[PDB]
């Protein structure tokens, strides 16, 4: 089955100590449906979950839409989640596992190349969240980096972030979405 | 009393001018007493003198604007680092209300004396109420 | 299937993987000169700039108002902008014109003038003027250090192989924030074993730099960074007056710093008000000026795939080097970043600001090979090394490198590896086995490092700044494990914050821990037959590249 | 083992393949500066040169007797003579000189005059007077045309497209002498098919080439050399008379022409006298201009491969470009020979003349894939076009080079296989059979081309001089196989001996066959707002590669 | 008579005093003319005049020694290809005697007109002579 | 066995029309004993020599002192020849084929790329040099280009010169050199 998200209702904080809280982009899911190297935004979105309860927390989903900047959008996520932490991640493929607490611009762990990122990323990036929101200190996942993705996504990455960019909406709060399990 | 371009740099020109805001002179840092102790990282700092110094020589180069940037820095001296930080995320967006600001400024100019500063921050509150960049509702 | 050899050739040539696209100002993806920038003016009432390039003060936003109130010569502009454009583009090319009167004149002019005044300019224009606006007489060069594993012994020793390679900065950052510190202190510790006076940096977070800073585990900070727009500025987590008070934050401390902006940033993060990427960028020098801050790092730098993707991009590049030095910025001028998959793409980039000169060329060059390069990839990393002294030779150019023989960067490398070892071993923090100072020792990246228990380390650096372990601690533990040589140098950096002679205009240190800046070094280019010119020992060490056969001995 | 991978990995660089050398002066293996060069100095006695850099008249050689009575303005000499060098070196960046007030003093010193005037300036300073000094407003571009197997199919084919990609002159060589008849004839029907007034060069042997130029089978020639000292000069085969004698030969056929020199030459022939490569390329300037003849091919060109070897060489090339173009010459600037196998180190040689921009960039761009170079491989090649069309878009620099569609590049080069094709068959040569002319159409290089019977070809061409072919004939053959216009596009090539515009400074023809030279198409740079700038027209030519997608149709 | 830089280029201003050698005009140098036969390749040539008036246009570009080279040119004009080639040949290195070279003076001035090439082979024939680049074996 | 070169006397101006004559440097085989690649002047001459006879035409080997230039060199060598086809070659390995009657600079075949000779294209260059003295076409040897040879060999090719160059007697008659047969 294809992953989808459904538009819940704004949004609270905290809803159980164990929660990972999931932040996707104003777009994700939504008004974008892939990242820079068209990765589905449902199979993303499916492996943060996977993540999160193979080490036994319930993953919880919001749509950001005050920003579009990943950091803040993993700490208005880690900031809506019982454990303090939080994921953030942008239409384009951005993550970043936050935690409330840290400064908006620091984080726990970061995904700064996004067309670099594999399902196994966006599965372990599951994991080491949850080992996190259980107060664990997880071996972070290997950052990994490539010289010729700027060159070669840079703008790109730019032109999905306008997309992104266009739907924020100014102060308003986070927007619970629901999973959806669409028959193949 | 005051410096010339001819005398930079002054840990060259003019060692003897130049003191630890601690009250310690330049010859004072040393290996020897960074082993002993009696020098600590309190005192591996500038003072405002110094900052002074080094603003007339600045200045003296026409960099008025850099002159101004050390003088204002010379008023945050004897300001504990961890309340340097916080002045500085205070400053960051969103994070103070109006009230806040203006209070901070009022620690800086009557606790600290650093009258520039406190007008800096004055300057920050109203420049943030009117664009937007206040804690949402303050 | 009847096509073109020639073609398909052409069509798997490297370059065209480059990330290329057509103008789209209404999303500021333009270099330069966008319709919607605004024209230049100014008007003052009352000492007071009530008027900036079209906007009423009333219409003024954050940036527009600090630079107004800061970065302009009040008493001046008015006159300043009645120059033409192309005039003060004359000016800046004019060997019968003073470095300090285009000074008299830039300070006093406003955003939108400077990029007009670079409009009338060419590239060849724009590196005869860079040379002559330059601050500091003699160019420098800042390296990058850092690996895929925030590896200390590896960071230690490509520190100290950058420092004897002569870099008189060096940048780390990391793939995992918490291991900043041991980075910082690595890096510390790693370039006073290359050379004495180098200085380091830490490139994280706003507060957690400044935080570094104050505990003595950098000597300078210089991604403290300015937006073009509202908008980014706040998702770049600061305002003018909340950078303008970190700037201030550093020089109380005695720690020199610079700013950090370039082409790009806004219409990469969302908000470009519809302006180019020059203009914008402009904004972002005279708030650097405004600020009082001492130098700038620009030249698109982190952004460069956003300015040269667009046309003109390149020209923009060193257009905005050359806005921030005629401003009297000390311009670290980025080339610190890939943005193509071509040798001869990226080469005619950096050599903008190669030929003229600036006061540090490469505000970036990767000191280790780009895959280890943890800032996505240097315009020119460690492999480029040999090309980089031979561009040197060729072009009779002083590059700031040197040629370095294999056996002293080795031992380099080693003393290096076994100072970081013999520091982590006195503050008590993870081993590092014989294994992985040998391996640093021979190594090029993180591929021949061995791995290392990262929690472990991520654990020993929390605990280590719980422990409130500061420069003076690391200069301690030097000590005491025979690296006196290197307490000393470590403590001679931090001793510059007691002096404040390196937080002028340019500043860095020679071997002595003497700073040299734009002050005791003033560039004085007045044509040929005067400024910088390559001293007879420099000359004779660019051209003494190992290799080169001496003619007679041929057979 | 105990070496470092660093320095492994640095040695298998590309760069490290090149050969490099110290100086040896003895032997002329110096760049410039040599402690063996002349001092510069002068003396006029009634209207007559008696004394030349140290040398008194009964003290000179070929050179110095021929640059003293035909090269240097006696009546002027002694005054302008009275500057320093250094003052002259300001006033080609001073944008209040003129071109025109430098030639006045330029054309009145002397060889060792002009090369001090260079070792006054760095290369920022060389491209700015550079962009001054340039005789023609709107710079250009030459490359070379030609294969391994001396192919007339495949050279006519790459004409065409090299014609379509802005050559202005295109130049081609033999591998086997006999076939330069083929050669220059496969030539100018290809160059007038891919871009009518395509200028077309045959070099080989002086004689020969002047029997070609005469048989109107070419419409210019360049590599009419000249050398800085007697003893290779007689190895050149000529004296400074022979050489005059036969620029005059030239000129009196109504055919364009310019001498060919370049720094290097004396050394790698064996006989410097001891002197820098840069003052008997200074030597070979003056010779160049008191021959009378308008232009020259000069910056190491050839022996590139010298100057590239010792220190400034580089530096070197951009300023023996300098000096010819400062005594108002044409200047076809090289960069087209190999000399490094780094993309790095090749891109900042061409940048020096790219940069400020020279009539013609590159005086032999290799239109063809290096492979198939027969002058043994240019600086750049057809592999690098992409690169070369980005450049100018990156830096807003005319690099006389645009781009061209798959579709248009397959057309032109089927038409001029074709055309050659027909011109085969009319005049009773050996056959060019279909499978030449589609291979020919979609080849990158002799690859792709079917072999030819040599020794049926060479057997033809002796048969085709002894049958006394000339332009005319192959105007008649284009003709009556269907090529009207190639006809006449070839016929006002020759046309142009009958006006003699032509033979002014720098010209070359626009598609109407209209003469665009220094004399109606002046340069005339006195800084920014002044001299040659991009037209709306040219720079959105640059800009609008294909490939380049627009940003806002992205997904 | 006399050309001035405006009158350049001579083929698009001043076409009507352009005249090959043969003298006939520019404009009978056509494709038509050229199937046809009336104009062959010695028609496809520059005249004496023609080279006059570059010449005038050099020199009034500064260029004098081009002028100069253009009119020394303009004496070789009527001499047949293959003498041009033989004294050409004849002048380059140790190919010709001293007397030969004078010999080749004699016929450029008396029987060429071509005084200035006359001269200019003279001049050749005693550089030779001081710098041995006459056959070997006066 | 070693092709080793033993000078004689003057060499004559034609020593019978079925010849061909192989004009080496200055300090080919004597002063200089390898080309540019290190390749023994030995077995080149041998090449040469045996391209040569194996044409049924004789192969005399003489040095030209009065020049150092290859095209000189190959075309005295051709004007030596009673053939009027001639060989030249310098100590780094530029070799001709000359022709007297041709101008000195121009040639019948040229090899130009010294590096790129191997002892298979000598073998070649003598058969086509007795084709020529033959009075026949011979197809030319295939022309051989690397664009990097200069960039790689050119400084050392001059270095080679200045040796050889440094061997130029002015107006040195030719001299005539006997080949013998040395053990290896
Ligand atoms: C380009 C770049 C920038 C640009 C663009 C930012 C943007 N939002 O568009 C600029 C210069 C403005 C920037 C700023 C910052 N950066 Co930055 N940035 C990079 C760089 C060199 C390349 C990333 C890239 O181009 N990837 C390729 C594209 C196609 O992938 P992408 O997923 O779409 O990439 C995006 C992310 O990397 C994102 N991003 C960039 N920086 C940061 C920082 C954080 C904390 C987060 C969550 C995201 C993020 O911006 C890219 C473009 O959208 C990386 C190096 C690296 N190792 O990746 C450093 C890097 C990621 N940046 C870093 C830092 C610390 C920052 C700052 C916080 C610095 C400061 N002084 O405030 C600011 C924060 C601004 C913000 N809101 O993000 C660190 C992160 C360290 C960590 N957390 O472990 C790095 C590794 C190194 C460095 N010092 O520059 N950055
Ligand atoms: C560098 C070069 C030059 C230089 C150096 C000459 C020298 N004698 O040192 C200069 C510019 C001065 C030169 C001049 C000439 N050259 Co040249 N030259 C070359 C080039 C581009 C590269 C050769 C090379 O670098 N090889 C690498 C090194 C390591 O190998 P090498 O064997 O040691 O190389 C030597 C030979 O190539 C030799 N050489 C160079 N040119 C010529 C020409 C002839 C006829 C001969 C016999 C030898 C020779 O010089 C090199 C250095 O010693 C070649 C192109 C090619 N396809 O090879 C043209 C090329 C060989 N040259 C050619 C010609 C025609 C000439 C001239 C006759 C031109 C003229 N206007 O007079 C002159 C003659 C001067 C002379 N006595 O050799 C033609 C030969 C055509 C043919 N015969 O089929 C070529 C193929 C193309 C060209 N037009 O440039 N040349
Ligand atoms: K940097
Ligand atoms: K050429």
């Amino acid at each position: 089955f294809t992953l989808k998200t459904r538009e819940g209702g704004v949004a609270s904080a905290d809803e159980r100590a164990d929660e990972v809280v999931i932040g996707v982009g104003p777009a994700f899911d939504k008004h974008q449906h892939h990242t820079l190297i068209d990765m589905p935004h449902g199979a993303i979105l499916k492996e943060l979950i996977a993540g999160v309860e193979e080490e036994g927390l319930h993953a919880r989903v919001v749509r950001i839409l005050r920003t579009s900047d990943v950091s803040f959008m993993a700490w208005d996520a880690a900031n809506l989640s019982g454990s303090g932490i939080g994921i953030g991640i942008q239409s384009k493929g951005t993550t970043v596992i936050h935690q409330r607490d840290l400064l908006p611009l620091s984080n726990l762990e970061l995904f700064s190349q996004a067309p670099l990122l594999t399902l196994e990323t966006y599965r372990q990036i599951g994991k080491n969240a949850a080992r996190y929101a259980r107060k664990e200190s997880p071996s972070p996942v290997p950052v990994v980096n490539d010289q010729m993705v700027r060159p070669k996504f840079m703008a790109k990455a730019a032109l999905f972030h306008i997309k992104e960019t266009k739907h924020v909406v100014q102060d308003a709060e986070p927007v619970t979405l629901h999973i959806d399990l669409v028959r193949e | 009393k005051t410096m010339r371009v001819q005398d930079y740099p002054l840990a060259t020109r003019c060692p003897e001018h130049i003191l630890t805001p601690t009250g310690k002179p330049l010859t004072d840092i040393t290996l020897e007493k960074v082993l002993s102790g009696e020098v600590g990282p309190q005192d591996v700092r500038i003072s405002r003198q110094t900052l002074e110094y080094q603003a007339q020589i600045a200045e003296q180069m026409q960099r008025h604007a850099v002159a101004r940037n050390f003088r204002r820095a010379a008023e945050l001296i004897a300001i504990p680092d961890e309340r340097i930080l916080a002045i500085y995320n205070a400053l960051r967006p969103f994070r103070s209300s109006q009230a806040e600001l203006l209070a901070i400024a009022d620690e800086l100019e009557h606790t600290w004396h650093a009258t520039v500063n406190a007008a800096f921050v004055r300057e920050s509150a109203e420049v943030y109420q009117q664009r937007h960049k206040l804690r949402k509702g303050s | 299937m009847k096509r073109s050899k020639r073609f398909a050739v052409l069509a798997q040539r490297p370059v065209n993987q480059d990330g290329l696209i057509g103008e789209w100002p209404e999303e500021g993806l333009i270099a330069m000169d966008s319709p919607f920038d605004p024209v230049s003016s100014v008007k003052v009432d009352n000492g007071l700039i009530v008027e900036l390039d079209g906007k009423r003060r009333d219409q003024f936003d954050m940036i527009d108002r600090f630079i107004a109130d800061y970065a302009i010569n009040v008493e001046r502009t008015e006159q300043a902008m009645r120059l033409e454009a192309v005039e003060i583009a004359r000016m800046l090319v004019d060997i019968h014109v003073s470095r300090e009167e285009i000074i008299a004149i830039t300070t006093a002019i406003t955003p939108a003038k400077a990029v007009e005044v670079m409009a009338q300019m060419n590239v060849v224009e724009m590196m005869m003027a860079l040379q002559k606006m330059r601050a500091r007489r003699t160019p420098s060069n800042q390296c990058h250090v850092t690996n895929l594993k925030d590896n200390p012994v590896q960071i230690a020793a490509d520190a100290a192989e950058a420092g004897i390679r002569g870099f008189s900065e060096q940048e780390t950052t990391v793939g995992i924030a918490r291991y900043a510190p041991f980075n910082a202190l690595a890096l510390l510790v790693g370039s006073q074993c290359g050379r004495p006076g180098v200085l380091t940096q830490c490139s994280v977070e706003e507060a957690t730099e400044l935080e570094l800073g104050m505990r003595g585990l950098t000597s300078y900070a210089e991604t403290v960074s300015v937006y073009g727009t509202e908008a980014v500025f706040t998702d770049g987590d600061d305002t003018p007056w909340s950078k303008a008070f970190l700037a201030s934050a550093y020089a109380s401390r005695g720690l020199k710093m610079r700013y950090t902006s370039g082409t790009g940033s806004e219409a990469l993060m969302g908000y470009s008000e519809s302006k180019s990427m020059l203009y914008l960028e402009s904004r972002c020098i005279f708030i650097t000026k405004g600020a009082g801050v001492q130098g700038l790092q620009n030249g698109a730098v982190s952004c460069i795939g956003m300015t040269g993707a667009v046309p003109s991009g390149i020209r923009a590049v060193l257009a905005e080097n050359l806005i921030a030095s005629m401003l009297d910025l000390e311009v670290a001028s980025a080339n610190d970043q890939t943005f193509s998959h071509s040798d001869i793409r990226r080469t005619a980039r950096t050599l903008m600001q190669m030929l003229p000169g600036t006061d540090f060329i490469f505000s970036g060059y990767s000191a280790v090979p780009n895959y280890d390069n943890m800032f996505a990839g240097s315009n020119f990393d460690a492999e480029d090394f040999d090309d980089y002294n031979i561009l040197q030779r060729d072009l009779m150019v002083d590059g700031g490198l040197r040629p370095v023989t294999e056996a002293e960067t080795i031992a380099i490398r080693q003393k290096a590896a076994r100072a970081i070892q013999a520091v982590f071993r006195e503050l008590g923090l993870p081993p590092i086995a014989d294994e992985e100072v040998e391996a640093a020792t021979y190594a090029h990246g993180s591929n021949e490092m061995p791995p290392r228990n990262v929690v472990e380390d991520l654990s020993a650096v929390e605990e280590m700044m719980k422990r409130n372990i500061t420069g003076l601690d690391i200069v301690g533990a030097l000590s005491r494990s025979g690296f006196e040589d290197i307490a000393s140098n470590i403590l001679n950096m931090l001793r510059q914050r007691v002096t404040g002679d390196y937080l002028q205009t340019s500043a860095i240190l020679d071997r002595q821990f003497e700073v040299v800046s734009a002050v005791n070094d003033i560039n004085d280019y007045q044509g040929p037959g005067t400024g910088y010119r390559i001293s007879a020992e420099r000359w004779a060490e660019i051209k003494n590249i190992p290799g080169v056969v001496q003619p007679d001995t041929i057979e």
